[PDB]
């Protein structure tokens, strides 16, 4: 989340991994959530941070097919 | 030299050498204690640079990066 909102202008842009140490990761969040209210205010909408976070959500594995196991074989041919 | 299982490089100069360093034409890492680094990832500047198995020289591989 942080590296992918980073991407899209709202901080230093960022790797961080798992093993970055926590402390780090939230205090990196609350630096993306001020320039979050920030471009709130200026375009007065949230629609783009709908968007952004729908994005975001399909990225990851567990809130994708890849946790779905798709397949095509028999039937499973038309749908997956 | 060889120290605790690890290789060191000692300079010419009679110093330990840490960090990224082109030795006699092979590219190659060494930590903070000095020690050489093999088979495993590392971050210097804007690369990552995996270091081979066997001889610690620089060359091509994949890495699972978060997920990915």
């Amino acid at each position: 989340y942080l590296n992918f909102m980073s991407s899209k202008g709202l901080g230093i842009t960022t790797t961080y991994t798992a093993a970055t140490s926590q402390k780090t990761l939230n205090d990196a969040a609350f630096v993306i959530q001020t320039a979050i209210e920030q471009q709130i205010s200026l375009k007065k909408s949230t629609e783009w941070l709908r968007d952004a976070i729908d994005s975001f959500v399909k990225t990851q594995a567990n809130w994708n097919k890849q946790t779905e196991d798709e397949a095509f074989d028999g039937l499973q041919w038309l749908q997956g | 030299e060889n120290h605790n299982g690890y290789f060191v490089y000692i300079d010419a100069s009679g110093k330990q050498v840490t960090g990224l360093q082109n030795i006699d034409g092979n590219l190659q890492y060494f930590d903070d204690n000095g020690y050489q680094v093999k088979g495993s990832f590392r971050d210097v500047n804007g690369k990552h640079i995996y270091f081979d198995s066997v001889t610690g020289k620089a060359s091509s591989n994949v890495d699972i990066v978060n997920g990915k």
